[PDB]
C-alpha cells in the first residue's frame, strides 16, 4: 500500500467593505 | 539530453543588453571554463528571467541554449510533480543531480513560480517541501562540481513576485526583459519574416510606429495575420474551382464545398506579402496587453463635428499632434503627456469632440464613464485606478477619457467620504507622481469644472481647459448642415432654419433634436398623404424632409439649458 498525495478543499477569508452615508 | 538545434540566435530579435549581459553570465560560466578554473573560482551562477508574458522569455532561453552547445535540460514546473509521497522531491534532486555529473550544464525552471511559490502563505506540505529542494539543489550546485566546469540555472517567470524570497535570493542575475521599444520592434519584424518572401516596399519603420503596445509575441502574429492575407485571395481561387464544379448563405456553401473536396488538394501559387497586407493585419491583431481593459475606439470623425474650429485647433496641437509626430514635439521641449479638460454646458459636443480625438489620433483609447471605478471593498477602488494607469502606461501611446469626471474627482474637503478621497488622492500620484506617465493622453469632460479637485486641474495632470460653449448663429450653420448630411432640402434651407431667431440659444444637442423634430414631421406628413392615397387607390411615397416639416419643428423644439450663464461661469 502507497499513500499519494492528494489535494483538497481551500478555506474561507474575510473582506473589508465600504458604506455610504447619506448624513 | 542535448538541447534541439531548432531555435537560432537569429530567431531572438530586439533585445541586445539582455543578450550582452548573456554573453558573461551565461555564456562565460559554461563555455569559458578554463578562464575561471585559473584564479580558482567556482563561478556557478544564476540567472531570472522576468518580465510581461509574450517577451521572449522562453525563446531567448532555448535562443542561448542552441548557441552554446552544453547539456541543456529544460524543466517544466509540473514535470517535476508525482502522484508518491516523496516522488516530487526526488525528481527535483534528480534534475540538479544530473546537472552537476554533466557539469558544465545549463538547468532551465520555465515557469519556476508553479512550484518555486511563497510557502509562507501556500501552508501545504508537499509544497513547501518542493521549495525546500530547490534550495538545497540550487546550493549543491555551488559545492558539488569540479571547480572548472560551472553550471548554470536559468528560471522564467512572468510573476516573479510570487517566488519564495528565499529562493529568489538564489538568482545572482535577474534580467527585466520587458515591452520592445519601437527600434526593438522593428528588429523583431525583421527577424520574423527573414524566411518569408516580402514584396521589397515593407516600411518596418512605419510597421514600428503603428504598433505601439505589442511585444514579441504580439509581433509574431501581426506577422502570422499578414501571412493569411496572402493566401486569402488562394482561397478565392479554390472557391471558384468548387463553385464552378457543382450547380445557406456564402459562409456556409464554402464550409460545405471545401469539405467535399477533402480527398483533392490545389496547390496554391507562391505570393509575397505587400505593405497593405502588414497594415491591415495589425488592425485585425489586438495586441496581448490590449484584450482587456480597453474601449472600442468610437466612430465619430472631424466630419461628424460641426464648427468648434477653436477646439479642433487646441486638441490637434495638444493630443493628434505629438500622438502622429512625437519627433517633432520632442524637439521643441514638449512632454509626451497632456490633460485636457473639456467642461461647459450639457450638449455642446465635449464628448462628441472627444471620441474624435480618439479616432482620428489612431491611438489607442480607455472610456471611463463616470465613476466606473469605485467599488464597495476597501482598497479595489484605488487599485482599479492603479491598474487603470498601468494598462496606459504599458500601451502608451493611450487615451485616457473620463466622461462625467466630477463624479470621480470630487473637490477634497473635510465633509468628503473618505472612500471618495482616496480615489482622488491615487489619481494625484498616477496623474503626476514619483513615476511620470508619458505616453498617457487623458481627456476628461464635465459640465462642472469648479466642481473637480484644484490639485487635480494643474498642469501636469489636466493643464489645459477647453470651454466648449453655445454655438453662435454663425456656426448653428455649420452644425446644422454637419448634422444633416450626416444622416442623409438642399443647403440653402438650412441655412434659413439654423438662422432663424426660434433656433435663439439651441445647443448642439437641440439641432440633432430640431432634425429630428423634422424627421418625425416628414413621417406624419407621409403617414397622412399615404392613407389617402391608399384609400382612394401597392402606396409608398419617398420619406424626404421638406422646408415645410422644418417649420413645424422650429415651433415645436425648445433650448434645453435654460441659464447658461449658471454653466458659463466657473
Ligand atoms: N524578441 C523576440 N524576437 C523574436 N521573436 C520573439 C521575440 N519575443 C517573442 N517572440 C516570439 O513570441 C513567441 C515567444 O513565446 P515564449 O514562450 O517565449 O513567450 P514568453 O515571452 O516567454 O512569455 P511567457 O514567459 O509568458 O511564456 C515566439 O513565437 C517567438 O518567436
Ligand atoms: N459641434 C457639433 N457638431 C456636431 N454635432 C454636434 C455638435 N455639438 C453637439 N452635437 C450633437 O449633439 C450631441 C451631443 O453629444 P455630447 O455627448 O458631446 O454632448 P455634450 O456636449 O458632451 O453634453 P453633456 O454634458 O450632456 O455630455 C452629439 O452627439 C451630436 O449629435
Ligand atoms: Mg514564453
Ligand atoms: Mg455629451
Amino acid at each position: 500500500v502507497v499513500v499519494v498525495v492528494v489535494v483538497v478543499v481551500v478555506v474561507v477569508v474575510v473582506v473589508v467593505v465600504v458604506v455610504v452615508v447619506v448624513v | 539530453r542535448t538541447p534541439p538545434t531548432k531555435v537560432s540566435i537569429l530567431d531572438i530579435a530586439g533585445v541586445d543588453d539582455t543578450l550582452q549581459r548573456l554573453l558573461k553570465e551565461v555564456w562565460f560560466p559554461l563555455r569559458g571554463g578554463e578562464a575561471c578554473e585559473k584564479m580558482g573560482y567556482r563561478y556557478d551562477n544564476g540567472v531570472l528571467l522576468h518580465g510581461p508574458s509574450g517577451c521572449g522569455k522562453t525563446t531567448l532561453a532555448h535562443a542561448i541554449a542552441g548557441s552554446i552547445g552544453v547539456a541543456f535540460i529544460p524543466v517544466s514546473a509540473p514535470s517535476v510533480i508525482g502522484g508518491t509521497s516523496g516522488e516530487s522531491e526526488k525528481n527535483i534532486r534528480d534534475v540538479f543531480d544530473e546537472a552537476i555529473r554533466l557539469a558544465p550544464c545549463l538547468i532551465f525552471l520555465d515557469q519556476i513560480d508553479a512550484i518555486a511559490g511563497r510557502r509562507e502563505s501556500a501552508n501545504k506540505g508537499m509544497e513547501s517541501r518542493i521549495v525546500a529542494e530547490i534550495m538545497n539543489g540550487m546550493d549543491r550546485i555551488r559545492q558539488n562540481t569540479p571547480l572548472g566546469k560551472n553550471v548554470v540555472v536559468l528560471a522564467a517567470t512572468n510573476r516573479p513576485e510570487f517566488l519564495d524570497p528565499a529562493i529568489r535570493r538564489r538568482f545572482s542575475v535577474e534580467i527585466d526583459m520587458g515591452m520592445p521599444s519601437e527600434r526593438a520592434r522593428e528588429q523583431i519584424l525583421r527577424s520574423l519574416t527573414r524566411d518569408l518572401s516580402l514584396a521589397d516596399d515593407i516600411n518596418f519603420k512605419e510597421l514600428a510606429k503603428m504598433t505601439p503596445g505589442y511585444v514579441g509575441s504580439d509581433l509574431q502574429y501581426v506577422v502570422k495575420a499578414a501571412v493569411s492575407e496572402s493566401f486569402q485571395a488562394n482561397i478565392d481561387s479554390l472557391l471558384a474551382q468548387a463553385r464552378a464544379k457543382h450547380p445557406v448563405s456564402q459562409p456556409q456553401r464554402d464550409w460545405l464545398l471545401l469539405e467535399a473536396h477533402r480527398d483533392e488538394e490545389v496547390s496554391w501559387p507562391s505570393t509575397k506579402i505587400t505593405m497593405e497586407q502588414f497594415r491591415k493585419a495589425v488592425s485585425l491583431v489586438q495586441p496581448a496587453s490590449k484584450r482587456e481593459g480597453f474601449s472600442t475606439i468610437p466612430d465619430t470623425t472631424w466630419s461628424h463635428v460641426g464648427a468648434l474650429e477653436d477646439v479642433r485647433k487646441k486638441l490637434e496641437m495638444s493630443i493628434i499632434g505629438p500622438i502622429k509626430n512625437p519627433e517633432l514635439f520632442t524637439r521643441v521641449g514638449i512632454k509626451p503627456a497632456a490633460g485636457i479638460l473639456l467642461w461647459g454646458p450639457p450638449g455642446c459636443g465635449k464628448t462628441l469632440v472627444a471620441k474624435a480625438v480618439a479616432n482620428e489620433s489612431k491611438a489607442n483609447f480607455i472610456s471611463i464613464k463616470g465613476p466606473e471605478l469605485l467599488n464597495k471593498y476597501v482598497g479595489e477602488s484605488e487599485r482599479a485606478v492603479r491598474q487603470l494607469f498601468s494598462r496606459a502606461k504599458s500601451s502608451a501611446p493611450c487615451i485616457l477619457f473620463f466622461d462625467q469626471m466630477d463624479a470621480l474627482v470630487p473637490r477634497r474637503d473635510d465633509s468628503l467620504s473618505d472612500a471618495s478621497a482616496r480615489v482622488v488622492n491615487t489619481l494625484l500620484t498616477e496623474l503626476d507622481g514619483v513615476g511620470d506617465r508619458s505616453g498617457i493622453y487623458v481627456i476628461g469632460a464635465t459640465n462642472r469644472p469648479d466642481m473637480i479637485d484644484e490639485a487635480i486641474r494643474r498642469p501636469g495632470r489636466l493643464g489645459t481647459s477647453i470651454y466648449v460653449g453655445l454655438p453662435s448663429a454663425e456656426d448653428r450653420v455649420k452644425i446644422l448642415k454637419t448634422l444633416y448630411r450626416n444622416t442623409v432640402t438642399t443647403d440653402a434651407d438650412l441655412e434659413k432654419v439654423a438662422l432663424d431667431l426660434r433656433c435663439t440659444g439651441f445647443s448642439g444637442a437641440d439641432l440633432g433634436n430640431l432634425m429630428q423634430a423634422a424627421a418625425q414631421a416628414c413621417l406624419e406628413r407621409v403617414y397622412t398623404q399615404r392613407q389617402q392615397k391608399r384609400k382612394e387607390g401597392e402606396e409608398e411615397i419617398e420619406p424626404v424632409i421638406t422646408m415645410e416639416d422644418w417649420e413645424k419643428a422650429l415651433n415645436e423644439v425648445k433650448p434645453s439649458v435654460k441659464d447658461p450663464e449658471k454653466y458659463m461661469h466657473s
